[PDB]
RNA sequence: CACCUCGAUGUCGGCUCGUCGCAUCCUGGGGCUGUAGUCGGUCCCAAGGGUUGGGCUGUUCGCCCAUUAAAGCGGCACGCGAGCUGGGUUCAGAACGUCGUGAGACAGUUCGGUCCCUAUCCGUCGCGGGCGUUGGAAAUUUGAGAGGAGCUGUCCUUAGUA
RNA sequence: UAAACGCUGAAAGCAUCUAAGUGUGAAGCCCACCUCAAGAUGAGAUUUCCCAUUUCUUUAAGAAAGUAAGACCCCUGAGAG
């Protein structure tokens, strides 16, 4: 029930560098660098990778679970990437992307223009579904963030941009 | 959010936690639930 | 004198406090006033004075 | 008899000593810092006259603030006008004019008289690792050991 | 963009349309650059511009020594601009009023009209006591301040010698430009007595 | 309570001038809402600016009229009388009610009633002289630092849309 | 940056705005706009001008005495007072 002790694997054919800090990995979808902690030791193995800390006190659990987490994400996203799925719900709302550019009409006066960085792209399947694609999954969920926050949803009937399936208590406004 | 010098779970699914050294209760059920001490 | 004693001290590798400390068990009783004069003046004397002090602080 | 030294101005020889700052906390090096300037590490020294050496102050802004000192502790003045209050974080003068913040801390522990101030000036803090006083022959003063 | 000129009043014009605006008339006969300021020589970028052509006996060898460069004759007034493209000048060359446009706006700085020692009334704009009803306050600069901290806190605005300050007015609008008289009419009121200096530039705000 | 002041520390209100605190009246940001919307309620952050003209009364206060985005609460000797006023309160006159046998007095009212001072020092607002800034001069300048400014309505359109 | 809201994230397999990491966010703070400002004795910088004289003392950062560049006295005045 430890998640700096759980290992990671490497499936595919990833591969990481190793550094006095900065570690990096690299992959089919990309690449990624984090400056890992000096104190948690990562293990290697020709697909498995293992974090082990020094001892067990508050800061050293802490620091590992973190950094275990940290490279398993890098490893995933240069795997699989990650992508966050938002669907905007109103009775004129609709979202239509131009290469790195996205604009949504969500209701009001003018339309909201946004853009991707490098590392990220929108995928617009439909004008009320669009998908935040990237490889950094803190990058995805900001910029999924950014959007949902565009026009948040509102309780009463729902209209709004909603990260897909996340639950909206709506209230019965009279 | 209910800012008060007492902080408690007022439901089951309430959660006390700290952020910035200040207590907060955060419950996913019920926003009014939302605490902070001060 | 006790300013000055605690500089040359310092130089001879050693505090005013830890000096003063080794003379008296080295049963030196210079007191500060010619022992200011010698840090200003006679260094080398000093010295001598500061190595008895460490001498008897070591045993 | 009335036969202590007693210095006076211009016998005793000032030298230069280069005191570099990184990641030493702020109040430590300035203490080492103020006795240098005064000239208390010296036998000579004497209360009423100027004897200590000049100091060369190089990474000024490496150096180190310990807790929340970077974003909590305050530089407070005031323009002497109503409501005239000034603040600066300890952290914003050490990213952007560190020569300041190390020469705040010397004055506060130097002595706040004539000789305090002039013996103030033989301070020079310099942000970066490289200074205009190699003419001066300055020479590196290691005080790992004395904080 | 910037120039120097010479405040020569004020008068009226009809744009079109017909209507009717208040202009001030401004005389700038040519400028010269007289020096290029630049980071590797004095730390900042700036060029100084001079006007108003002086008589040789009004100007000393320093001055005569320092206008040579641009060889010209000593100018009564000289002045730096920031916020230029230094490639676009050079000792000696000139700067016309055609650097400006109708329409441009600009702000225009100028010296106040000195009016001399001047009571709190009519330099701060404060209020009169009352006239009557036994009042003995007529034209005073009210209360010094509380009793408390035994002083006077600074600001506590009094009597003292009024105008003969550095203003700007911003924004206003270069209504002609007459390139054969040097002339820039410009909307409105500026500050300065009459044959004063004053200095156009490009509008900040802008 | 009686610690400074009785070889005097001038008392209410108003005027002039403000300045500060934030427990914020408006404007700004935000959470919750028994928040559909327009309005709101409550709480959090926020003191940058602004926060009125009259009738009555000596008044503060308060009521009223008419506005405003708002008509904040307080400290500064209930700020400010060697800066102003002096209507009220505490002198001498006179009168009413009342008390007193009385002179008189208030458990109360009413009419009338001297507000002195040439600024020495600090402080504040302006303006010069001297010297310094390391040869002597004429100009132009960077900006350590400081001050100023900081408000807000209504209408139109988006849209009679959500 | 405040309140507030996050993203990723463990401690604590979950959850979690935080511990590390990372972002949005106010008429408020630092700028931005205007003015003063090197007596800022830390007395800054740039351009230009004058030129190394004379006498006596003493090696003196000596003294004085003519000046150079320049400034002022004095005088006519105002856009200044
Ligand atoms: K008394
Ligand atoms: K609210
Ligand atoms: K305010
Ligand atoms: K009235
Ligand atoms: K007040
Ligand atoms: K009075
Ligand atoms: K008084
Ligand atoms: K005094
Ligand atoms: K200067
Ligand atoms: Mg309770
Ligand atoms: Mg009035
Ligand atoms: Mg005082
Ligand atoms: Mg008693
Ligand atoms: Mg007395
Ligand atoms: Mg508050
Ligand atoms: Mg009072
Ligand atoms: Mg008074
Ligand atoms: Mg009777
Ligand atoms: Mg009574
Ligand atoms: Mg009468
Ligand atoms: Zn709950």
């Amino acid at each position: 029930s430890r998640i700096g002790n759980k290992v990671v694997v490497l499936p595919a054919g990833v591969e990481i560098k190793q550094d006095g800090n900065n570690i990096t990995v690299k992959g089919p979808k990309g690449e990624l660098t984090r400056e890992f902690s000096s104190d948690i030791k990562m293990n290697i193995e020709g697909n498995e990778v293992t974090f082990i800390r020094p001892n067990d006190s508050k800061e050293m659990k802490t620091i590992h679970g973190t950094t275990r987490a940290n490279f398993n994400n890098m490893v995933v996203g240069v795997s699989e990437g990650f992508q966050k799925a938002l669907e905007l719900i109103g009775v004129g709302y609709r979202a239509q992307v131009q290469g790195n550019k996205l604009t949504l009409n969500v209701g009001y006066s003018h339309p909201v223009e946004m853009t991707a960085p490098e590392g990220v792209t929108f995928e617009v399947p439909a004008n009320t579904q669009v998908i935040v694609k990237g490889i950094n999954k803190e990058v995805v969920g900001e910029l999924a963030a950014n959007i949902r926050g565009v026009r948040p949803p509102e309780p009463y009937k729902g209209k709004g941009i909603r990260y897909v399936g996340e639950f909206v208590r709506r209230k019965e406004g009279k | 959010m209910k800012v008060r010098p007492s902080v408690k779970p007022m439901c089951e699914h309430c959660k006390v936690i700290r952020r910035k050294g200040r207590v907060m209760v955060i419950c996913p059920a019920n926003p009014k639930h939302k605490q902070r001490q001060g | 004198w006790i300013a000055r004693i605690n500089a040359a001290a310092r130089m001879n590798g050693l505090s005013y406090s830890k000096l003063m400390h080794g003379l008296k068990l080295a049963e030196i009783d210079i007191n500060r006033k010619m022992l200011a004069d010698l840090a200003v003046n006679d260094a080398a004397a000093f010295t001598a004075l500061a190595e008895q002090a460490k001498d008897a602080l070591s045993k | 008899m009335r036969t202590t030294y007693m210095a006076k101005a211009g016998e005793v020889e000032r030298k230069w000593y280069v005191v570099d700052a990184t990641d030493v906390p702020l109040g430590r090096l300035s203490a080492v810092v103020a006795s240098v300037l005064r000239g208390k590490n010296k036998p000579t020294f004497t209360p009423h006259v100027d004897t200590g050496d000049f100091v060369i102050v190089i990474n000024a802004d490496k150096v180190k603030l310990t807790g929340k000192k970077a974003t909590d502790k305050i530089y407070y003045r005031h323009s002497m006008y109503p409501g005239g209050l000034k603040s600066v974080t300890a952290g914003e003068l050490r990213d952007k004019n560190s020569r300041r913040l190390i020469e705040t801390s010397v004055k506060g522990m130097l002595p706040k008289n004539t000789l305090g101030r002039k013996q103030f000036t033989k301070l020079n803090v310099y942000g970066g690792a490289e200074h205009p006083h190699a003419a001066q022959q300055p020479e590196v003063l290691d005080i790992t050991n004395l904080i | 963009k910037g120039i120097l000129g010479k405040k020569v009043g004020m008068t009226q014009i009809f744009t079109e349309s017909g209507e009717l605006i208040p202009v001030t008339v401004v005389e700038a006969t040519p400028n010269v650059v007289l020096q290029v300021k630049t980071v590797e020589t004095d730390g900042y970028e700036a060029i100084q511009v001079g006007y108003q052509d002086k008589r040789e006996v009004l100007s000393n060898k320093p001055a005569k020594g320092h206008v040579a460069k641009a060889n010209t004759a000593p100018k009564r007034f000289i002045k730096e601009f920031k916020n230029v493209e230094l490639g676009e000048y050079e000792v000696g060359k000139e700067i016309k009023v055609d650097v400006f446009q109708a329409g441009d706006v600009v702000d225009v700085t100028g010296t106040t009209k000195g009016k001399g020692f001047q009571g709190a009334i009519k330099r701060h704009g404060q209020s009169r006591g009352p006239m009557s009803h036994g009042s003995r306050y007529h034209r005073r600069p009210g209360s010094m301040g509380p009793v408390a901290p035994n002083r006077v806190f600074k600001n506590k605005r009094l009597a003292g010698r009024m105008g003969g300050d550095r203003v700007t007015i911003q924004n206003l609008e270069v209504v002609k430009v007459d390139v054969e008289r040097n002339v820039i009419l410009i909307k409105g009121n500026i500050p300065g007595a009459k044959k004063s200096l004053i200095t156009i530039k490009s509008a900040v705000k802008a």
